[PDB]
């Protein structure tokens, strides 16, 4: 199968920008639906962002949630432009990408964000 | 000669509902014998013929679909069933030829924390043909009112995740389940097992 | 991939005439020493087959598929490869490809975007565009076998491989019956006489449509190889009274 790693994680202040990206290592077919997650301690699961060539995001932070999206290196980048402390959130990134079976679903393992 | 049901039946994961992994299988030999003895196997049920006896008949075509699903929903599988995941996931037509199997899975697909790693689709508007896979996840409208954007009231995603933890019991089974058809087809028969 | 390979210099093709080929094995049940009539696809005897003789000079022009082709070749290298086969060919009829490299044997049952000219070919060989087609789209049957006693490479000279091919399809499976006729060292022109009884290979549980079909010979252009000799025929259904031996195979047939 196709491991899911997490890169950007880190402490981070209100009010600058923080860059995660999921990157995807073996046998990878393409990029396929990928969608991007939250969890606070204490809330249950909700879609957080991703697509629906139509790309759909969270509400009030349209203009924050901004995605580079690169099929040479099968792996995409996510910016989170101006945190807020309401946003400490485990972010998992999950692929729906082809392999040698058919398409395989898996959750990236996510980075934890404290962001206060 | 043998059919390659061993990885089909011994697969690591079973994919999503609403992306059921389905494979043809066709030009080997497919023993029952071996898949009919397999112990821990629990339901296997067959709609078409007598399920001990389809090694002598020989067919063209050979459709493996698998999966994961609860275990109070198992009996949803049956062709025009109602349930939310039929409707909007994967449904069997009244007028399917094949067999079913289902077991458990409880000790590989539950976690601590809660196997969400499962999702199935709930909301279309159409509902969907037999035999059909839908992946469009726009953001769904109900009312009249214009919808786009930002979910909420009238707006909400398609999909819902399921909660499967080890201290859960009865009712809440991860069950594994494979559906196999064998629709005849123009075609010559070519997979079927030894006669003795 | 290929660019217009162009290069092409076409004259009229020869006829020889069918003295003794066109016999095969009409079924896998063993006599012996017997006559037995038969009525099925045949070949004429000293009608005219279609001769190409390629040394600059190629042929291999389109060729219509009727109900049966028989095709003979003499060669050391054996210059040609593989065939193709279907109806229209153009990422919308369904396509059968089959080719015996050096290693094994690939039949490909697909859909497919040749080139103009395909090739597999500068006297030594060289595998470039191999993968003539551009699209594999909707690929449904797969095979693999030896290679049909290839001799590989080759330095030219004299032409002892003698190989005919007898490609049918009748109740959608396809049919091939051939066999090996070596040292042939007398020069070629025509044809030479023999009697030889085509025996079965494979019997794909396939079908399609197919009226025409090509084969496949062995920097883009500028390609240098020596002198080769082919040769194609129809089919049609006539009878025959055949005679087996004491081992069980035929020694004569008359028409
Ligand atoms: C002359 O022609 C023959 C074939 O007629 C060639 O031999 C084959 O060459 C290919 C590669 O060129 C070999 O493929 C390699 O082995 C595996 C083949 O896939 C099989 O896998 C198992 C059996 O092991 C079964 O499920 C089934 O039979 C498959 O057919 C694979 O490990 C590789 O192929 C594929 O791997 C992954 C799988 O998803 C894909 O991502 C790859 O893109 C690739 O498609 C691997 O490439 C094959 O094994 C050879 N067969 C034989 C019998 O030799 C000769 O190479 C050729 N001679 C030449 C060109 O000189
Ligand atoms: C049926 O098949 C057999 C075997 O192919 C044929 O026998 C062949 O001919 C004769 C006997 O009929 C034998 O020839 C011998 O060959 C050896 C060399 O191998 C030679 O040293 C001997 O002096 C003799 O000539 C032998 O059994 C065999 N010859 C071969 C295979 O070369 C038989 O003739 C066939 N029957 C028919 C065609 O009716
Ligand atoms: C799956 O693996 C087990 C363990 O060896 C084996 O007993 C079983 O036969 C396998 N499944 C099939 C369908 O062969
Ligand atoms: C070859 O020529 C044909 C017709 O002249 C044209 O359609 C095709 O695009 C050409 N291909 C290349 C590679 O030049
Ligand atoms: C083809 O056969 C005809 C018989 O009608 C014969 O006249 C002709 O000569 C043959 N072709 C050649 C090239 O000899
Ligand atoms: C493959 O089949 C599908 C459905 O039959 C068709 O839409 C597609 O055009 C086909 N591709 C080809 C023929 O290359
Ligand atoms: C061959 O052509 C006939 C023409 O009527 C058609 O009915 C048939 O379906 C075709 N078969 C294939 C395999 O294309």
């Amino acid at each position: 199968q196709v491991q899911l790693v997490e890169s950007g994680g880190g402490l981070v202040q209100p009010g600058e920008s923080l860059r995660l990206s999921c990157a995807a290592s073996g046998s990878i077919f393409g990029i396929y639906a990928v969608h991007w997650f939250r969890m606070a301690p204490g809330k249950e699961r909700e879609f957080t962002a991703g697509f629906g060539g139509s790309t759909n995001y969270a509400a009030s932070v349209k203009g924050r949630f901004t995605m580079s999206r690169d099929n040479a290196k099968n792996t995409t980048y996510l910016q989170m432009n101006s945190l807020k402390p309401a946003d400490t959130a485990v972010y998992y990134c999950h692929a729906l990408i082809k392999n040698e079976l058919g398409f395989l679903d898996y959750w990236g393992p996510g980075t934890q964000v404290t962001v206060s | 000669n043998l059919c390659p049901f061993d990885e089909v039946f011994n697969a690591t994961r079973f994919a999503s509902v609403y992306a059921w992994n389905r494979k043809r299988i066709s030009n080997c030999v497919a023993d029952y014998s071996v898949l009919y003895n397999l112990a821990p196997f629990f339901t296997f049920k067959c709609y078409g013929v007598s399920p001990t006896k389809l090694n002598d008949l020989c067919f063209t075509n050979v459709y493996a679909d698998s999966f994961v699903i609860r275990g109070d929903e198992v009996r949803q599988i049956a062709p025009g069933q109602t349930g939310n995941i039929a409707d909007y996931n994967y449904k069997l037509p009244d007028d399917f030829t094949g067999c079913v199997i289902a077991w458990n899975s409880n000790k590989l697909d539950s976690k601590v924390s809660g196997n969400y790693n499962y999702l199935y689709r709930l909301f279309r508007k159409s509902n969907l043909k037999p035999f059909e896979r839908d992946i469009s996840t726009e953001i769904y409208q109900a009312g009249n009112k214009p919808c786009n954007g930002v979910a909420g009231f009238n707006c909400y995603f398609p999909l819902k995740s399921y909660s499967f933890r080890p201290t859960y019991g009865v009712g809440h089974q991860p069950y594994r389940v494979v559906v196999l058809s064998f629709e005849l087809l123009h075609a010559p028969a070519t997979v079927c097992g030894p006669k003795k």
